[PDB]
RNA sequence: GCGAUGAUCACCCCUUCUUUUUUGAAGGGGUGGGUACAAAUGGCAGUCUGACAAGU
């Protein structure tokens, strides 16, 4: 599921 | 799916992505060392 | 008791130089203060807000005031 | 009543005392030589509980919370009482099972050691080195330091091995061990 | 692709998180500070170092202004850029999950019944 | 920042019963009365000394008007160890409690308050502190409880009321030592929110010196709190 | 302390109280003289005892009550000053509790720690119980299957103590005609190894601890139920008596539940899945901790939902009545009234058939 | 007056003067880690949505 989760707002 | 993750997720969500390219090298060459046989 | 000879007044003043120059380290620099109190302005304002209580103040004066 | 908290540590006391001063608001000169006779006044707090119990701050709760404390109080002398009735149970029965491994090292420190074997008839068949860590986790049997907790340990092993498999140990060989 | 829930939960974590990395942070003091004395004499020959009794490098120092008879690292520091920045971008995000909601808001109220002629009136029975 | 890992250095305060904490940052921080317990859950620091374990409170200028003059640098504050304090206008522990650490043991502290539900949670906090003495009255007749007050050296008033100046008034003639202490802390917009805030500043100066206090200093609470002015005077009876 | 509090609050009234009165009559040999009393009130008040005394308040009398009251301690000889400040800690809280009405009878804390007792004592009961099932089962192992109950247990072995004891001894009272015929066909043919006196003595020791708190446990359940029905009465009505408590506790204050929205109320104990649903986008739980209330058990179905928002809406109104009141009547009245209407409500909800007929 | 009933085997706190002269003189504590227990109003940690629903 990792791959299907996408990542935003890094920090 | 847009998410945010903790530091300790992300730190983490690195090193499954790194294991699995390890093994999938690791596959891929061993099929290949197979297959020249 | 106020007895203090000319030698006894320069070592405190020593003292003074020594304990004053120790708390100067942990002062920090004046460099870094200036983009702390740059940052730490910033902050505040978002959270103190004032943009209502600032212009609820006038209001009231002006109201308060006659109009001719 | 907050102040009496302080004043005798021993957590055992409290219970009686509590049991006996149900209500701070009652306070005797007879009621103070009763308390005083429960432990002694050479910690002054016979004086001291009849002055705080005067002077103190905490609120008044009602009879049925009393009745719930006192109540609840007595329910902690039950287990204490039994408690000690338990570990004379187990003195005189570590001295039967094994009298050879109680008197070298003590009866309870010889149940503990059953309880990590599990049975007195593992710990006799276990090598000596493993014994000496078997009790390595509460310090049962503690450079020079070391040497006498390994000479113990065999000889706790040497005495664990007499105790099972004989019909009725005896203590003569635990006491020259 | 997130939906209300989701959104606000997020930024309810930052506005707490944000709340505890505020307090944490000291915060140099902006007030303004008036003497009170006697005499226009008195006035002329006052001085912060006479007043305060402190040395003309403590007198600047209004947190922790000791007494002269009291008195007788770049990675350090950028660790503290990096700690007072920390909390900025916990504000960055907490306005920005704030416009996603806002949006995700509005148009939850679009797809809400309603007249909608801009909504016309009719009381809602 | 001062997580619970985080190791500080603690060194004094100018002003006794007063410590910062230095490392990273800089805390400003009180002993703790009762350790091992936060009245309204501020961060604590212990530090083990010969080996006793004593405990540290931090001290949050946003919260207690009295702290931000701190921060600000008040010149002297008769509030100090070993001294008896009237504290008004006490509406909670969040303040009241960490008066009662710099007094210490040997000094008292008098909480002074009004509306019933602040003074459930104000007698709460006070059963951890012997030191507090709680008063649930009203401030404007001190007569209500002239029976369990002593002398006082320091008053210390932050009531919110357009007669504050009144209210200190008749307590520090009642209670207040001669040489003593006195420290107000001013609102404008509740004594009066139509004129700016230095009039009203200037105004309550005028009552304390109508009432034989003379003023020492004045400082506000930027940026800590706005519109707020902390007014530090002495009781000259003669 | 209480004659001491009754004195004080006749100063704060300005009245005169008898022991002021009587320590006043000792004085009255002396004809015409003046009286200072720091308050024109109390003042006023002992002019009308007709007493022969010029009565004088003024403001210039602070003045002598100021110094007074600063030299006290070396005034009073016999009394130190810290005695005096704690005669004066105490009276005040002892004031405070009686201008704040404060009542033994109406102190949510109680009911917290009750709570957390009762998990408490529960959680000990089953390790004893665990304990006495083993050590005596090595004697017959054969009980635990048959009877399950720990406190029912215990008592056999206080009823009979040895196996051969179970042909003549009658255990009627504790089990049932076909449970009790079982454990005496199983003595004979047991299992266990005979046991000394001396470890029956201690195991009836263990038996009769189970049988005993059990006891004290069953008080504390009514204990329990009494308080609520004085600190939070319309509760009790509404959502029970085991539920409410759980809420007040999970708040950790009456207060603090007071001001919760009903929403919350409704999930106040599945947050796990709450948390857990929101950031994966999957549905939310809709019935928490109010799940064991009776009415949400007679509801079936999506009712029970349906139910659990009703029920939580009304929990707080009778919740709020109970934490906010000032002069609430012990009685529940609001509490039965809301009863009654989500009986209304469940009623029509359950009469409503999905099915079409 | 030994022993197989068992011996042996983490960190830190040359200079000056001088000489019948190749001669003489002087300069225990703190850190770290392991085991079991108790407390924390310390952290993860943020309390679901909100006007329609049921009948002829």
């Amino acid at each position: 599921e990792d791959e299907d989760e996408e990542e935003v707002l890094a920090m | 799916r847009a998410v945010v993750l903790g530091g300790d997720e992300k730190k983490a969500r690195s090193f499954i992505q790194k294991v699995l390219t390890i093994s999938k090298a690791k596959d891929s060459k061993r099929k290949e060392q197979k297959a020249s046989q | 008791e106020g007895t203090l000879t000319d030698h006894e007044r320069k070592y405190l003043n020593k003292l003074i130089k020594r304990n004053s120059q120790n708390l100067r380290s942990w002062d920090l620099e004046e460099e870094v203060r200036d983009e702390l109190e740059d940052i730490q302005q910033s902050i505040l304002k978002d959270t103190v807000s004032t943009a209502n209580t600032d212009r609820s103040k006038r209001r009231r004066f002006k109201r308060k005031q006659f109009k001719e | 009543f907050p102040e009496l908290a302080k004043l005798v540590p021993d957590n055992y006391t409290f219970a009686k005392l509590v049991l006996f001063i149900k209500d701070k608001a009652s306070l005797n000169d007879d009621s103070l030589h009763d308390l005083a006779a429960l432990l002694n006044e050479d910690s002054g707090i016979a004086q001291r509980v009849i002055d705080n119990a005067r002077i103190s701050m905490g609120q008044d709760i009602s009879e049925t919370d009393m009745e719930n404390v006192c109540v609840f109080a007595q329910r902690v002398a039950s287990l204490a009482d039994y408690r000690r009735q338990l570990y004379d149970y187990l003195c005189e029965k570590m001295h039967t099972v094994a009298p050879n491994l109680s008197e070298l090292i003590g009866e309870v420190i010889g149940a503990r050691l059953i309880s990590h074997a599990g049975s007195l008839t593992n710990l006799s068949k276990q090598a000596a080195s493993t014994v000496q860590i078997l009790g390595a986790e509460k310090a049962l049997f503690r450079k020079n330091k070391g040497r006498i907790s390994r000479y113990l340990a065999n000889k706790c092993s040497m005495a664990s091995r007499i105790d099972n498999y004989s019909e009725e140990p005896s203590n003569v060989f635990g006491s020259v061990l | 692709t997130q939906d209300s829930n989701y959104v606000r939960t997020l930024r309810q974590i930052e506005l707490k998180k944000l709340e505890k990395g505020a307090k944490q942070l000291m915060f140099k003091s902006s007030g303004n500070h008036t003497i009170f004395v006697d005499s226009r004499e008195k006035m002329n020959e006052f001085t912060p170092e006479k007043f305060f009794n402190t040395t003309s490098e403590m007198v600047n120092r209004s947190e922790n202004r000791l007494t002269k008879d009291q008195l007788a690292k770049e990675s350090l520091d950028k660790k503290k850029l990096k700690k007072f920045k920390q909390v900025k971008q916990h504000l960055q995000r907490e306005t920005q999950l704030k416009q996603v909601q806002q949006r995700m808001d509005a148009q939850r109220e679009l797809l809400k019944k309603g007249s909608k002629k801009k909504w016309k009136k009719q009381r809602k029975r | 920042g001062a997580r619970g890992g985080a190791k500080v250095v603690i060194e004094p305060h100018r002003h006794a019963g007063v410590y910062i904490a230095r490392g990273k940052e800089d805390l400003l921080v009180t002993k703790n009365m009762a350790p091992g317990e936060s009245v309204y859950g501020e961060k604590r620091i212990s530090v083990e000394e010969p080996p006793t374990k004593v405990e540290y409170r931090v001290w949050n200028p946003f919260r207690s008007k009295l702290a931000a003059g701190i921060m600000g640098g008040l010149d002297e504050l008769f509030i100090a160890p070993g001294k008896k304090v009237l504290y008004l206008g006490a509406a909670s522990g969040t303040s009241v409690s960490h008066v009662s650490d710099v007094v210490g043991p040997e000094g008292v502290v008098y909480a002074v308050e009004f509306s019933h539900r602040p003074g459930r949670e104000l007698i709460s906090m006070a059963k951890k502190r012997p030191n507090i003495i709680p008063i649930i009255e009203d401030a404007r007749h001190p007569q209500k409880y002239r029976m369990l007050i002593g002398m006082v050296d320091c008053v210390f008033a932050d009531v919110a009321q357009p007669d504050q100046a009144r209210i200190i008034a008749l307590n520090s003639h009642m209670f207040l030592k001669d040489q003593g202490g006195v420290v107000i802390s001013i609102k404008a917009n509740c004594i009066d929110s139509t004129v700016d805030a230095e009039t009203v500043f200037a105004r309550e100066v005028q009552k304390l010196r109508e009432e034989r206090i003379k003023p020492l200093e004045q400082l506000t609470l930027e940026p800590y709190e706005r519109d707020h002015c902390i007014v530090v005077g002495r009781y000259m009876r003669s | 302390a209480a004659n001491a509090l009754e004195e004080a609050n006749s100063i704060i009234e300005g009245k005169v109280s008898s022991q002021l009165e009587k320590l006043l009559e000792e004085i009255k040999k002396d004809k015409k003289s003046t009286l200072i009393v720091s308050e024109t009130k109390l003042a006023n008040a002992i002019n009308k005892l007709g007493l022969n005394f010029n009565v004088v308040s003024d403001a210039v009398t602070l003045d002598i009550y100021r110094a007074i009251k600063e030299y006290l301690p070396e005034l009073l000889p016999g009394m130190s000053d810290n005695d005096l400040s704690k005669m004066s800690l105490g009276l005040a809280h002892s004031i405070g509790r009686h201008k704040l009405k404060f009542s033994a009878d109406k102190v949510d804390v109680m009911i917290i720690q009750a709570i957390a007792l009762l998990d408490d004592l529960d959680k000990e009961l089953n390790t004893y119980a665990m304990r006495c099932k083993e050590w005596y089962g090595w004697h017959f192992p054969e009980l635990a299957k048959i009877v399950t109950d720990s406190v029912a247990y215990a008592r056999i072995i206080l009823t009979m103590g040895i196996r051969s004891k179970a042909s003549e001894t009658d255990l009627s009272e504790i089990l049932p005609e076909e449970i009790e015929e079982r454990v005496k066909t199983a003595a004979e043919v047991s299992m266990g190894t005979e046991i000394t006196q001396t470890d029956l003595d201690n195991i009836n020791a263990l038996a009769e601890q189970i049988v005993e708190f059990a006891a004290y446990r069953e008080q504390l359940s009514n204990y329990l139920s009494a308080r609520m029905k004085a600190i939070a009465p319309n509760l009790t009505q509404l959502v029970g008596e085991l539920v409410g408590a759980r809420l007040i506790a999970h708040s950790g204050s009456l207060i603090s539940l007071a001001k919760s929205p009903a929403s919350t109320i409704q999930i106040l104990g599945a947050e796990k899945a709450l948390f857990r649903a929101l950031k994966t986008k999957h549905d939310t739980p809709k019935y928490g901790l109010l799940y064991h209330a009776s009415l949400v058990g007679q509801a079936t179905g999506k009712n029970k939902g349906k139910i659990a928002r009703v029920l939580a809406a009304k929990a707080a109104v009778s919740l709020r009545y109970d934490a906010l009141a000032e002069d609430r009547d012990d009685s529940g009245d609001i509490g039965l009234e809301s009863r009654a209407k989500v009986e209304n409500r469940l009623s029509q909800l359950e009469g409503r058939d999905l099915r079409t007929t």
